[PDB]
């Protein structure tokens, strides 16, 4: 995997590309990496599909009883149910999953999870194997309160290297857009973001 | 441990069983018993692992002693194979299994038959005429194999069993300090106090 | 051990502990790391004690065999060339840690060794297990332009930074300075702030104590 | 499967005033096993005395070789070797074993008989130098040797005062080592006269 | 058992005559990786203690919440929580000290190397260590990782022992505590040029400082 | 688990419930032990308004223990069997810890505290 | 260590050394390696020394609570059962025994049972148990009688016990003597292997493999 | 893999008189080849005329003192403030100690105190639970070198009257306090020459019938 | 290590931090990674400091006897010995070399040679561990036909964010410049990089 | 092979090898000679890896015999002893060593005194008045510490071998099948047909 989420002017982005392997065999190619666990927070999955798939779920049940009892849940709330699970299941689990959400008080927030089951607020995350290949460009690259468009294009020049350099990462580049508006659907084929 | 011996005859089961305890570069005792009367007509002898030998046959020993004493009678010797085959049974899936082999002699009185079974620590149970376990049965088998009959006599039996202590006394590389020979027949148990 | 090396105004010096350890034993209380390659050339040596000694007399006996037919002083970047070509021969097997320093016609020089053969240059080096310590304050008392008297007390002051605060180092401080012009100077117990202090009592038996069986005049003449 | 501490044994040794001492315990067992008590580690060419401590095959085949290397050394100088020399000589045959040693913990002692002064050393298996004024110890018991030594040794002993320091040394560093003992030898060493002494030591 | 993932390098530590300072760098590694570098190893607790945790960060956040919990339940039932019963440096250490060897006595231990410095209700200086292991030890100066190694040796030249600590001002400790942070960004591959610095001093009570840089290094040589 | 504590104290210092499994072996057939110089002998009546029977099987009044030991009752006889059960196990553990046969003083000591247990034990008569 | 015990005409013999090693490193040479269990009963100790002292020490008290229960002392077959019983509940986990119970009753005359930490459990007149067993057995079986008297079997122990003191490097410090007989122990002294060795030399005649 | 043990080095020495008993160990603290502490007590008063120290691993070390400390105050509690004598004392360490026998306390435990003739005593034991009663025992990691001295001069092995042909032993007699602390002091400069996790500072603990004395040495600190 | 030699319009620059690494201790903060086989053919070092010492003063001693009888060897010569030596001792060998070298024919070249001896002639080329952390930057900023101010630039930023990210690499950063004009080298240090 | 053992009297040197060849669980040979005549005065027993022992033997055999052929003169027993030693020191340290044990008992004739060396494997050398290869020595030693005397007759050495082999074959594991004794003294060498 090569994923990532930056906040901005309007809120928060999170970007993902649709490669699953299973050694050098890719297992899937439109894989959907970036995950609803409720209205306005999602997540990014990257390590193993199994362990990522199981923490997602019961993350989403946890804050579906939260809404149920204490209303909207805030994102530091749902990466600290993530943290709970990644950090107490540490021996027996592989997921670096990035934390996304908006609120309308707090705006865009990002919390990222490596694999000890750490906490780390940052204005934006990059994680997976092919975020190795970015850390120099998006550093250079990063400013804080873009737009939406300057965002997109980011994290679509971003990907487009770390799914160039790395092998484990290919596909499409999906990303979804988390604003006081509501939630939007990106998707940018290999044809336009490889000739970038 | 290490050698015993069993053979059906016409009218009664021969156990043979050696009497060395062995320990690191030092034979302990040279008189060892390796076997336990679980009835009166009903005799089992063992061979394995230090400790577990003696620890499981008179735990087996107990438990037919209190079968007898509920019940104001004596099992068969295919009743009592049976629950040992299914003690070690229950053992080899343990989680510090028995390593304990044992011959069962006995005399069915309601059949009149003299009866000897073979069962391993896995509990593997086979009736047979002739009986061994370990090293001993590559030499005796054969051995058996060519000068047993079926309507032997105990004299007969004996001079047979003979054959086969001298066989393992010429080609064994260990010194197992002969054997202690018991009869099971009609009349129960006794042991040859001269062999 | 510790060793350092100091590059200053017109030379070179190198210090070193005199700790020599079998485990977590004490073996001499006062060895002499300090090795000769020739007059003007001093090796300090850390790691495997042998394999340290080995190496700096092997290349010393070439290195005077050279000077002999080229009818010229040594120069240190021969010994560094035939100690580094000797040591990545054996792949590491021989266990030798050097410091090495000295003055010739080219100038005054600084460089170390490992093990598997690979060299570099500095102002200032520091090797061996207490090589940390030692680092520590040379990186924090350091300066371009020392003099020799400056470099001195530097390159001191590191060695009991390994000597108080390494358990693989003690004892004592050895120097040797090398100086353009002028012949080195080795200055064997620069310092000595370890001396055992007076014992409580005397351990000095009676006369007839040990019982004996047997006694014999050996003969050792012809 | 430790060849150092497969037979076991020690060696000591010490300066005097105008002397010095070398001493021995006696045993060669296998492992636990003792198999002989008259098996002596201390050998001599000329006036050079070298102690030697480990395997005992080795010890065998180096006293041999020292023997062997001394013989034709005196041929060829018209003289006896001198405990610097014969020092340096140890430490080069032992290190070209470098990479297939010969697993002993050799000691050299003597007096320079053109200075007279009185000289010890030791080594390690594969010949580093180790050079004391005071003493030198080895073998399966040289961590209590150390201790012994360490707290008993004074400078400038006579040589009648000396034997009593290095047996003491000995004798009770061997009594902690279940592979040192069964005997002991302790040699006295002057300029022109040298007494070998065997001590009377507990045998277990 | 563990292997840590996220982790922070050394921490380091002295006593003064008033009372202690702690500092530490603001990363959090990942391997070889330097991936996070907004990350505070200094946690203060109360007024009067500061706890300086290096090794892995998850386990560090634990102990956060952790030492944030007890300041809660002391508060409980406690109307003397801000005065004679507010928590001291001895407790929350004995605390920390409980926990650290339970860990490790289930096989299961919290990957850290922690360092408590505080001051005490009678005024008394407080500096004791902790790890993983459950092993602990107190010193005038104290420090995990490379600053054992590197740091120690520094600041145990200006108080080597107890008699020191009276002779040694606050200005003179911070420059050497300052000093030492240099040492390590110069010979550290896991550590960074910005850090944390805490005084607890009893008369002038805690001050922390943020966004420290490293400078006035040498390079020139080069 | 049945917890209720069912032996207990009344204000005169009585344990009723005790007191009334005295009373069900009031009503049991007669039972009678006579030792003399070189034996012991007991003796048991047997009920006669039940014709019909078969004393083949039907249980004997006087059970073995062990091959030197007996017990003979007077009371429920279905409590009985539980208490002989327990006796011959006891019997063949004692024979195989210490090697030696049970004492009759013993075999009694250990029924005797059986009995005992189930007085202060909840959820039991 | 070397333990040994015999049964003969007057009783019982029991034998032992006093060192403790822990590994090369000679930890001590005035080890007790008998427990004196009741006037009646003795244990010998080899093997696991904390597994020894913990575990007999332990045999003592159920001896003790025996003898309260069932007013009379507990047999040799009895008390040896117990713990061999209980290592056997431990067998795999890494106990490491070797010892006697030794000992009078009644019942039994004197008895001697070998028990060790793989279960084994053994009746017998002779067993010389630890790394110098086989010193002890070379000298012991090749001079033992029942009819040896009570001053030549003391004298046959303790010079088992000097003979694997002086081969086995595992053995040594100083010499052990127990006589059990109807009427319960009797300790016969410590002898130190430092002057017993000379003064068997000098008396006997024998070590002559050693320089005099 | 996680190791739950380490070694903290140091060594400590216990010497019993007729009306008196000492208990001594140095104050040095280590891991591998660094110091932690130059001054780390290790030698305890656990009430009633005992002291005790467990060496090696300090952190079971300090559990198992901190246990047996507890021990002593329940004993009271359920015992009538009874005295608890040493050769309880010793048994109930004993259970400590055995009670993990499989996953054992990585120490050399040592205590004395006099016993309840009012004469000196000193208990020794492994780190399952062996334990007996001796006049002399050293312990740690300098017990291989101090224990073979203390032999030969505690109590006089190896030495013959003089004159006697090695027939009369030289006879057992109690040294008087000021012999014994000679002797420690002594044990202790050499094992400091020697072995190199020993140095730093003495401490030694006597007991009499009227309590527990404390003196303090220093010692080598390289 | 960081390395990497970049083609330009007048030659070629090669470029390299300062950090020689023994585990987590920094055993030189002022090391010269970027050394001389010929007058102007240099090599940029990664991998084991022993064995790429061994095998630039074997390449200097083959060019130099190269000269002696041919004269001026090309880079691509230079490249080849490098490659022989390499690729023979592969089992034995850890070492990552970029040669860069300037002909008046044939301009500036590079050619990398990584691990298993193979050959790369590229317009520039990134070595060693803090390499993996530029390769979105580098391919998204590399032009062909720099100018010397701009392929200085080039490689100033680009391995100031393999320092920043590797810590394996660090201290000062040096560099070559290959030209008609002669041999030039560069020195930057950490108060002016590190602020890029 | 397995047990070897030798004892030097007054006059003689005595050695006793025990008679089994064992392979696997079968004695293939209970008559084995496990010794070489090396010279006239000079016998060589041996014990140790399969095939390794004969060759060895032999080797050296062959090459005292050409001594002897080439001077017209018998080696000493000091002498034949250093040159295996030094053997075996070679072969421990060559690609594959020899893994013989070997007793060598001789008698000078210079000096008319019988002598005992015992050499192992790696090549360590001792002269002793009595020794033994392998386990044997953990029960021999002992028992000769104790019976031995320096002025004993070849009859009271051989009463004392009695007793060492009634030891082993009283303690030992293995059936080692009884021994072969040679007597080495003044007049040569000579075998005890019935022991
Ligand atoms: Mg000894
Ligand atoms: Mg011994
Ligand atoms: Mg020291
Ligand atoms: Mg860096």
């Amino acid at each position: 995997t090569s994923i990532m989420a930056v906040t901005f002017k309007d809120g928060v982005i999170l970007g993902a590309d649709s490669r699953t392997t299973t050694g050098a065999y890719i297992a899937n190619r439109v894989t959907d990496k970036l995950t609803r666990v409720h209205d306005k927070i999602w997540c990014c999955r990257s390590g193993s599909a199994a362990d990522t798939q199981a923490i997602a779920d019961i993350v989403q049940y946890h804050l579906e009883l939260y809404t149920s009892q204490y209303g909207t849940p805030s994102t530091e709330t749902a990466a600290s149910v993530f943290k709970e699970l990644c950090y107490e299941n540490k021996d027996n689990l592989t997921a670096g999953i990035i934390v996304a959400g908006y609120d309308d008080k707090n705006k865009g927030e990002v919390y990222t999870i490596p694999l000890g089951g750490s906490v780390h607020k940052l204005p934006y995350a990059i994680a997976g194997s092919g975020s190795t290949f970015i850390y120099g460009y998006c550093d250079k690259n990063f400013r804080e309160n873009m737009s939406k468009e300057e965002t997109v294009d980011f994290i679509k020049h971003s990907l487009s290297q770390a799914i160039k350099w790395d092998g484990s990462s290919g596909g499409v580049i999906r990303m979804v857009v988390l604003t006081a508006a509501g939630v939007e659907r990106l998707i940018f084929y290999p044809d336009e973001y490889e000739q970038l | 441990m290490d050698i015993i011996l069993g053979i059906r005859v016409q009218d009664s089961v021969i156990l043979a069983s050696s009497k060395a305890v062995t320990r690191g570069i030092s034979v302990l005792k040279d008189s060892d018993d390796k076997t336990r009367q679980l009835s009166p007509h009903t005799l089992m002898s063992f061979a394995g692992e230090a400790g577990d030998t003696v620890q499981f046959a008179e735990y087996i020993q107990a438990n037919i002693q209190l079968y007898s004493i509920r019940e104001d009678y004596e099992l068969s010797p295919q009743a009592v194979s049976s629950f040992v085959r299914q003690e070690l049974a229950k053992s080899i899936r343990s989680r510090r299994p028995y390593q304990v082999n044992v011959l069962i002699g006995g005399y069915d009185k309601k059949k009149n038959k003299p009866e000897l079974y073979q069962i391993d620590y896995l509990g593997t149970k086979v009736e047979l005429p002739y009986g061994a376990h370990g090293y001993s049965g590559f030499y005796t088998f054969s051995l058996l194999d060519h000068h047993y009959r079926p309507d032997m006599t105990t004299e007969e039996g004996l001079d047979l069993l003979k054959l086969c202590v001298q066989e393992l006394e010429k080609r064994m590389p260990m010194d197992f300090k002969g054997v202690i020979v018991k009869i099971v027949d009609k009349d129960g148990i006794r042991q040859v106090d001269d062999f | 051990t510790t060793i350092v090396g100091v590059k200053f105004n017109n030379g070179v010096v190198i210090a070193a502990d005199t700790r020599s350890t079998q485990g977590p034993i004490v073996a001499d209380k006062n060895c002499a790391k300090l090795h000769r390659i020739s007059p003007k050339i001093w090796c300090a040596g850390a790691g495997t004690a042998a394999d340290t000694e080995a190496v700096t007399q092997l290349i010393g006996s070439n290195i005077e065999l050279h000077s002999l037919y080229t009818s010229r002083e040594p120069r240190v970047v021969s010994a560094l060339q035939m100690l580094k070509q000797h040591l990545f021969k054996y792949q590491g097997h021989i266990g030798a840690y050097l410091i090495v320093a000295g003055v010739d016609p080219t100038g005054s020089h600084l460089f170390s060794i490992h093990a598997h053969g690979s060299t570099d240059v500095g102002y200032y080096l520091s090797l061996g297990s207490g090589s940390l310590a030692a680092m520590a304050v040379l990186e924090s008392h350091w300066k371009q332009d020392l003099t020799k008297e400056e470099a001195i007390k530097l390159a001191s002051d590191a060695i009991q930074a390994g000597i108080w605060n390494d358990l693989g180092s003690g004892s004592n401080v050895d120097v040797c300075v090398m100086e353009i012009g002028k012949d080195a100077e080795y200055l064997r117990n620069y310092l000595t702030p370890n001396v055992r202090e007076e014992k409580q009592k005397s351990y000095k038996f009676p006369r007839g104590t040990t019982a004996v069986l047997k006694e014999s005049i050996v003969n050792i003449c012809d | 499967s430790d060849p150092s501490s497969i037979n076991g044994g020690i060696v000591v040794a010490m300066t005097g005033k105008d002397c010095v001492a070398i001493a021995c315990d006696l045993r060669l067992g296998s492992q636990s096993l003792g198999v002989s008590n008259k098996f002596e580690k201390i050998f001599h060419y000329g006036h050079v005395f070298l102690g030697i401590t480990g395997l005992a095959t080795d010890v065998t085949t180096l006293n041999e070789m020292f023997r062997y290397k001394t013989n034709l050394y005196k041929l060829k100088e018209e003289r006896a070797i001198e405990p610097e020399t014969f020092t340096q000589l140890v430490s080069s045959s032992l290190y070209e074993r470098r990479f297939g040693p010969y697993f002993v913990g050799p000691v050299v002692a003597g007096i320079n008989s053109k200075s007279g002064k009185p000289f010890i050393a030791g080594f390690d298996l594969i010949g580093c130098i180790d050079e004391a004024k005071d003493f030198i110890v080895s073998g399966t018991a040289s961590d209590q040797l150390f201790g012994m030594c360490e707290s008993l040794y004074e400078p400038n002993l006579e040589p009648e005062d000396l034997f009593e320091t290095i047996s003491q040394a000995l004798l009770n560093a061997a009594d902690r080592d279940a592979l040192s003992g069964w005997g002991a030898v302790v040699y006295i060493i002057k300029k022109d006269e040298v007494v070998k002494r065997y001590l009377k030591m507990r045998q277990d | 058992t563990q292997q840590p993932i996220v982790t922070g390098t050394s921490v380091i530590s002295m006593k003064y005559d008033n009372g202690v300072i702690i500092a530490a760098d603001n990363l959090g590694s990942y391997g070889s990786l330097l991936r996070f570098n907004g990350v505070e190893r200094l946690i203060p607790v109360g007024d009067n203690t500061v706890v300086g945790i290096s090794g892995d960060i998850s386990d560090m956040q634990h102990i956060e919440r952790l030492l944030k919990d007890l300041v809660t339940e002391n508060a409980y039932d406690n109307p003397l929580a801000d005065a004679e019963e507010a928590l001291e440096p001895s407790y929350i250490f004995e605390y920390l000290a409980t926990v650290m060897y339970q860990r490790r006595s289930k096989m299961n231990p919290l990957w850290n190397a922690i360092i408590v410095a505080g001051v005490q209700s009678n005024g008394d200086q407080f500096l004791r260590y902790v790890n993983l292991l459950g092993v602990t030890y107190s010193s005038p100066t104290l420090a995990t990782g490379f600053g054992a190694h590197m740091a120690n040796p520094l600041l145990r030249k200006v108080v080597d022992r107890e008699s020191d600590i009276p002779k040694t001002t606050v200005q003179v400790a911070e420059e050497a505590i300052v000093n030492a942070m240099r040492v390590l960004y110069y010979r550290d591959a896991r550590s960074s040029r910005n850090f944390s610095l805490a005084i607890i001093d009893k008369n002038t009570g805690l001050t922390f400082k943020k966004n420290l840089q490293v400078e006035n290094m040498k390079w020139d040589f080069a | 688990g049945y917890d209720r504590a069912l032996s207990i104290f009344s204000p005169d210092g009585h344990i009723f419930q005790v007191e009334y499994a005295l009373e069900a072996v009031k009503r049991g057939t007669c039972a009678v032990g006579v030792k003399g110089k070189n034996c012991v002998v007991l003796g048991c009546e047997r009920r006669s308004t039940l014709k019909l029977q078969d004393t083949r099987i039907t249980p004997s009044k006087v059970s073995k223990i062990d091959s030197h030991v007996v017990l003979s009752f007077s009371g429920l006889n279905a409590d009985s069997r539980i208490l002989i059960e327990k006796a011959r196990v006891e019997a063949q553990s004692h024979r195989l810890t210490l090697e030696d046969p049970v004492t009759v003083e013993y075999l009694t000591r250990y029924v005797a505290g059986v009995q005992q247990r189930y007085t202060q034990s909840g959820g039991v008569r | 260590t070397t333990t040994l015990a015999f049964r003969f005409q007057g009783g019982i013999i029991v034998a032992v050394d006093s060192r403790a090693t822990a590994g090369n490193w000679v930890a001590s040479q005035t080890v007790k390696k008998v427990i004196e269990i009741n006037p009646f009963l003795l244990g010998t100790m080899a093997g696991g020394a904390a597994d020894c002292q913990f575990w007999e020490t332990w045999l003592g008290s159920q001896c003790r609570l025996h003898e309260l229960r069932e007013k009379e002392r507990i047999s040799v077959a009895a008390a040896s059962k117990i713990l061999s019983n209980l290592v056997y509940q431990y067998k795999g986990a890494g106990l490491s025994m070797g010892t006697m119970i030794c000992g009078y009753t009644r019942k039994e005359g004197p008895t001697i049972y070998y028990v060790d930490s793989d279960g084994t459990r053994l009746k017998g007149d002779i067993f010389c148990v630890g790394s110098g067993q086989t010193f002890a057995y070379g000298v012991l079986d090749s001079n033992y009688k029942w009819d040896l008297s009570v001053e030549d079997a003391l004298y046959l122990g303790k010079r088992s016990i000097l003979a694997a003191a002086h081969r086995d490097a595992y053995s040594g410090g100083s010499v052990n003597l127990y006589h059990v007989t109807e009427d319960g122990w009797i300790y016969h002294g410590n002898h130190d292997v430092g002057e017993l060795f000379w003064k068997v030399k000098e008396e006997e005649g024998s070590f002559n493999n050693v320089i005099g | 893999q996680f190791n739950p043990y380490g070694d903290n080095g140091g060594t400590i020495l216990g010497i019993a008189g007729e009306d008196f008993a000492v208990l001594a160990g140095d104050t040095r603290n280590i891991t591998d080849y660094s110091i932690n502490s130059r001054y780390e007590p290790k030698v305890f008063d656990c009430g009633d005329n005992i002291v005790m120290s467990a060496n090696g691993f300090a952190a079971d070390g300090d559990a198992l003192v901190k246990r047996f400390k507890n021990s002593v105050k329940w004993y009271h509690f359920d015992h009538n403030d009874k005295k608890l004598s040493i050769n309880s004392a010793a048994r109930n360490i004993q259970h400590l100690l055995y009670g993990k026998r499989f996953f054992p306390y990585y120490v050399h435990t040592i205590i004395a105190g006099l016993d309840e003739d009012g004469k000196g005593a000193v208990y020794s034991f492994d780190p399952v639970g062996s334990y007996e009663r001796e006049q002399c025992r050293a312990g740690g990691a300098a017990a291989s070198l101090i224990m073979p001295f203390l032999d030969n001069q505690v109590n006089f092995k190896n030495q013959y009257e003089p004159g006697t042909n090695g027939k009369v032993k030289k006879p057992l007699k109690y040294l008087s306090v000021e012999e014994v602390i000679k002797l420690v002091r002594d044990s202790f400069t050499s094992a400091t020459e020697r072995h190199i996790q020993v140095g730093d500072g003495l401490e030694i603990l006597i007991v009499t019938k009227d309590g527990v004395r404390k003196e303090f040495y220093e010692l080598k600190r390289d």
